[PDB]
């Protein structure tokens, strides 16, 4: 299917305790392949997938240089934004940046994005056409005017539509043995008695990749969101993911309920029923 | 590979 | 200032079988700010040899982290995950439930 390369950058100020924490991570689809952490020993960009380890010293030196530049910008930004909102020096604040690119099944450029948040909510973002900005408030409009004066959108568009996709294609080829794989979910159902007259049915998907999946409950063939619970899709730790969906039903009526599982690895969606 | 550098806000 | 309470899941990498090696996971997601305490407990005492993922975040900017440790489940041993965060009035302890 489609593929993505995404970088995630987090900086957290530490009032009265020095320089901000800075963490960068890179993903291809749902697979992490690099990291930088200010807390760690190397102070370099580091590999987290075997297929990126093979890149030579100039790659790692370059990525280290650039990611350090990202860190510096965030450190300045924390002070700048503290100024924009006239906040005190007493509080910790957060800057987050995410950017990257999607290609389709044909590996051709599909879309690009760049989003920026202050203290956990939208601050400024590139619009879909990659030619203008959306600012959250007047403070963010200051940043918008600065980035317009510096023609950031033009430069960034050149990266997202070109360089980003070139890297993504290189990585997709070099890591093909693991990145271009589909692991179908292993499914099963469990039952709990809530009371003498109510029961929980829990529908399980395990060991799947990519992370994208849909679990739905139906009663008599009709969608049911009432009395249902969906947990966040979670990493197993081996490169695969897990998820479950539960519904509370009247005891004796279990047979009316079906769990439906949609995944890339299931050309035909699955329908599970309690025994 | 990451973007070359980021502009200050 | 966005403050989001962590969603906490405690589970095993592979289907649990007593006497067989496995990994115990504590996945904390959907939280903000990033400062968070996560400890894995065996019979009430914290486990030292625990690894954790690199801090990342979702589309809504909320953070997620995986803490994990190698372990061999038994019938007797009780495992749990203790989480502390600014959104919690007191630390939350979530017991390992083999069907959650």
């Amino acid at each position: 299917g489609s593929h993505s390369m995404r970088y995630f950058f987090t900086s957290v100020s530490r009032p009265g305790r020095g320089e901000p924490r800075f963490i960068a991570v890179g993903y291809v689809d749902d697979t992490q392949f690099v990291r930088f952490d200010s807390d760690a020993a190397s102070q370099r960009m580091e590999p987290r997938a075997p297929w990126i380890e093979q890149e030579g010293p100039e790659y790692w030196d370059g990525e280290t240089r650039k990611v350090k530049a990202h860190s510096q910008t965030h450190r300045v930004d924390l002070g700048t934004l503290r100024g924009y909102y006239n906040q005190s020096e007493a509080g910790s604040h957060t800057v987050q940046r995410m950017y990257g690119c999607d290609v389709g099944s044909d590996w051709r450029f599909l879309r690009g994005y760049h989003q920026y948040a202050y203290d956990g909510k939208d601050y400024i973002a590139l619009k879909e056409d990659l030619r203008s900005w959306t600012a959250a408030d007047m403070a963010a409009q200051t940043t918008k005017h600065k980035w317009e004066a510096a023609h950031v959108a033009e430069q960034l568009r050149a990266y997202l539509e070109g360089t980003c996709v070139e890297w993504l294609r290189r990585y997709l080829e070099n890591g093909k043995e693991t990145l271009q794989r589909t692991d179908a979910p292993k499914t099963h159902m469990t039952h709990h008695a809530v009371s003498d007259h109510e029961a929980t049915l829990r529908c399980w998907a395990l060991s799947f990749y990519p992370a994208e999946i849909t679990l739905t409950w139906q009663r008599d063939g009709e969608d049911q969101t009432q009395d249902t619970e969906l947990v966040e899709t979670r990493p197993a730790g081996d490169g695969t993911f897990q998820k479950w969906a539960a519904v509370v039903v009247p005891s004796g009526q279990e047979q009316r309920y079906t769990c439906h599982v949609q995944h890339e690895g299931l050309p035909k969606p699955l329908t599970l029923r309690w025994e | 590979g990451v973007w070359i550098r980021t502009p200050p806000a | 200032m966005i403050q989001r309470t962590p969603k906490i899941q405690v589970y095993s990498r592979h289907p649990a079988e007593n006497g067989k090696s496995n990994f115990l996971n504590c996945y904390v997601s959907g939280f903000h700010p990033s400062d968070i305490e996560v400890d894995l407990l065996k019979n009430g005492e914290r486990i030292e040899k625990v690894e954790h993922s690199d801090l990342s975040f979702s589309k809504d900017w909320s953070f997620y982290l995986l803490y994990y440790t190698e372990f061999t489940p038994t019938e007797k041993d009780e495992y749990a995950c203790r989480v502390n965060h600014v959104t919690l009035s007191q630390p939350k302890i979530v017991k390992w439930d083999r069907d959650m």
